[PDB]
């Protein structure tokens, strides 16, 4: 095929053209620019809370915005809401399905949404009903032809992002269940996504099993940036909080930052210790440090700006399969194929 | 559903390691054998194992432990003594390698077939030397492949046969190497399966895609729509990032602690009292922040309200108005946009509104163009042109006003 073959060296030519054109700005090394960053001070972290209660592996977390509250859910199909400075249980609803992969806190702290191996994303109201039944209120939101893996809602309760082993992402009207828009290109499942916490808020972040992260136009539908420089799956990506910049944590043991304006990957946090798979990446409020989880049961904590690791945690019996830093910055929340949740500080 | 086992990338840097340790001038210490045995290398303690791991990585023993104990549970070491106990003992306990031939792989497990033709064998061996998990096992086994068991125990007598021909040491070093392996793919009942990967992708990792055309179009596109855009000098944007961090790090509690302290560490809950969203009056910190940039003000409802009151002053007092009336069109309920963008303009945009703001000739008829057809992004430009004028002009001029400094003046300062 003479068209295929002629396209492909075009495709091959642009591609070297657009790495030259970058290439020009590149002056500097993040390691540079901070050659001069304050040192930390002690780490000195530890578990605060343990949160017991699922009856098989924690898959997904997510805080209130209320700065205490957390949703979570599990293998078994359970999804549990707690007030986690007391440990209390607050609401509690089994899927009818199991793998329930996926959940998110609406920004009201009135709702919360999950799904899984249901292909689907469900919209639950939370009350303060007595005998509450969530089941009954269920509303299902997406539609996608394969497993949930990530969803989120947007700036409001009326909208919610999804990613999917189908290999897209989709924006959707909670409503009415429509889909607003679908998001094509990734080459394989669709692991994890976060909204761009920027002035504009048209765009988020994707990861997949193509071993790529893809920063998408809400409003197109098109991929505008595409970074391709994990050797795995990509499964966590987290925008460093100015919006400029996004991490990565993937199978291949790594994490790494992309440079958003500059268009590069700016760093790679990596030791020769470390040769399991980061599930769960998350930065502390100004962005210095990022927390990650893996798959050997470990949290590793890493100096975004020096590129050295500050220290790793130890505690959890099994996979650390997801990570969030409090909505305040105080804590941060691990979830843990051990069937437990820890609060750390 | 899902029909393929995902990627595996720490199986290659595991045998990376595992060929490290087996070097003949850098690898662990290994042991004598006054006892002839031909059939497996010799054995090496778990501490020196450890010691070369520790010394090779430049780690903290725990971190060693912790690596050494998974190499143990995949079973590319496994222990000559309490074999059930896969952990990588500190100590004179003494290990083998295991041979490649049964090490784990990312694309295929241990087969069904193979391990009733080990049960097989192994029921031979005794007559019920068989632990009580491994009876179930060799039970389900000869139901599920009921149609594959005269070849499951033809290959079994057949191995069995051959392993008489080894001498007494070798048997035994040979029987302890296989079921290592097992134990590893087919654990007792209560023991971790480390082998568990969760669920399958729907997508091959294994298949190497044939490119269409329309794919290589589409990567075209992207190269030349990417070339389009403008970036900046990696010395400005990384400037950027790090004065960013510089700047928040006061406000970063993990790092800098809080006051009067962390709820988390103290169990006291004044920070968040301090801190409620609607709090009367806000804290010292929480109001410097304001001054950060224009997004923490506006993000902040205290900071929002604060802002508000400080442009219906200015008589600017629609244009927040506006913004948050675009920002509910954007993200909101979408069985009503149409509706919902012809009255946000009627009552902001059009001549003689009611709530009349001022955007430039070219934002307006970007603005009304767009109307002709109705959508939730429609007043996207408005909205941009307007959080920006906020932001160039209003921002600095409310941050020096004295309606800033009176909020300044009065905020909390706890300790």
């Amino acid at each position: 095929n003479e068209t295929l073959a002629s396209l492909k060296s075009e495709a091959e030519s642009l591609k070297g053209k657009l790495e030259e054109e970058r290439a020009k700005l590149h002056d500097v090394e993040l390691h540079q620019v901070a050659e001069r960053v304050e040192a930390l001070g002690q780490f000195v972290m530890k578990t605060r809370r343990t949160l017991k209660g699922h009856g098989n592996k924690v898959l997904c977390m997510d805080w209130c915005k209320d700065k205490r509250r957390i949703v979570s859910s599990s293998q078994d199909g359970k999804v549990i809401v707690w007030d986690s400075f007391t440990t209390n249980k607050e609401h509690a609803v089994t899927m009818p399905c199991t793998w329930v992969m996926a959940c998110a806190y609406a920004p009201s702290g009135c709702a919360i949404a999950c799904g899984g191996l249901d292909n689907k994303c469900s919209v639950y109201p939370l009350t303060f009903d007595k005998n509450e039944n969530m089941a009954a209120k269920k509303k299902s939101v997406a539609m996608h032809t394969n497993y949930l893996s990530a969803c989120s809602f947007t700036n409001s309760d009326m909208q919610i992002l999804t990613a999917s082993g189908d290999g897209t992402c989709a924006l959707w009207d909670v409503e009415s269940g429509q889909l607003l828009q679908s998001f094509h290109g990734h080459g394989a499942d669709v692991l994890c996504l976060d909204l761009a916490p920027s002035e504009t808020g048209n765009t988020f972040v994707s990861g997949g099993c193509d071993k790529k992260a893809m920063v998408w136009d809400m409003r197109s539908g098109q991929c505008v940036q595409a970074f391709e420089t994990h050797e795995s799956d990509v499964n966590s990506v987290r925008y460093y909080p100015s919006g400029d910049a996004f991490a990565s944590g993937s199978d291949d043991a790594t994490c790494r930052l992309y440079d958003l304006r500059a268009d590069r990957e700016v760093a790679i946090y990596s030791k020769e210790s470390i040769i399991f798979g980061a599930s769960s990446v998350d930065f502390s409020l100004s962005g210095r440090l990022l927390f990650a989880g893996y798959n050997d049961y470990t949290i590793n904590v890493w100096d975004v700006l020096k590129g050295s690791r500050v220290s790793i945690l130890f505690g959890h019996e099994n996979r650390v399969s997801t990570l969030r830093v409090s909505p305040d910055g105080t804590a941060f929340c691990s979830g843990s194929w051990d069937h437990t949740l820890r609060v750390w500080a | 559903g899902q029909q393929y086992r995902p990627r595996m990338a720490f199986l290659q840097k595991i045998e990376a390691l595992v060929k490290d340790m087996q070097n003949p001038e850098t690898g662990v210490r290994m042991h004598n054998q006054r006892v002839l045995v031909t059939s497996v290398p010799h054995a090496m303690t778990g501490g020196d194992v450890l010691q070369w791991i520790t010394q090779r990585l430049w780690i903290s023993n725990l971190e060693a432990q912790n690596l050494g104990n998974f190499i143990v549970k995949y079973g590319y070491i496994y222990p000559l003594q309490d074999p059930k106990n896969l952990i990588l003992k500190p100590d004179s306990s003494l290990y083998r390698f295991q041979t490649p031939y049964f090490w784990p792989t990312q694309q295929w497990p241990a087969e069904d077939t193979d391990y009733a033709i080990y049960l097989a064998k192994r029921n031979i061996k005794k007559k019920g030397i068989l632990e009580e998990y491994e009876k179930e096992n060799y039970d389900f086994l000869n139901k599920k492949i009921n149609y594959k068991w005269d070849f499951v125990i033809m290959q079994a007598k057949e191995q069995y046969r051959t392993g008489k021909e080894r001498n007494k040491a070798d048997r035994y070093a040979l029987d302890c190497q296989e079921k290592a392996y097992w134990l590893v793919h087919r654990s007792p009942p209560g023991m971790n399966n480390v082998l568990d990967y969760g669920l399958d992708r729907v997508t091959n990792p294994n298949e190497v895609k044939k490119q269409t055309v329309t794919a290589v179009r589409k990567e075209i596109m992207y190269y030349q729509q990417a070339l389009m855009r403008s970036t900046v000098k990696s010395s400005v944007s990384l400037g950027g990032i790090v004065k960013y961090s510089e700047q928040f790090s006061s406000n970063d509690a993990i790092m800098s602690g809080c006051l009067p302290s962390n709820p988390w560490i103290t169990d006291d809950t004044q920070f968040w009292d301090l801190n409620a969203k609607l709090v009367e009056i806000p804290t010292k910190m929480r109001v410097e922040r304001w001054a950060f940039n224009f997004s923490e003000l506006i993000r902040d409802p205290k900071g929002r309200q604060s802002f508000q009151y400080f442009l219906k002053k200015e008589f600017s007092g629609e244009n927040l108005g506006f913004w948050e009336a675009c920002e509910d069109l954007k993200y909101g309920d979408q069985s009503k946009v149409k509706e919902k963008a012809e009255e946000i303009y009627k009552l902001f945009l059009a001549p003689g509104a009611r709530r009349w703001i001022n955007i430039d000739g070219k934002t307006m008829d970007i603005t009304v163009k767009g109307l002709r057809h109705p959508h939730r992004y429609v007043l996207d430009a408005a909205q941009t042109h307007i959080y920006m004028l906020m932001k160039k002009d209003s921002y600095a001029r409310y941050l020096k006003s004295p309606i800033y400094k009176e909020m300044l003046a009065k905020a909390i300062e706890p300790q």
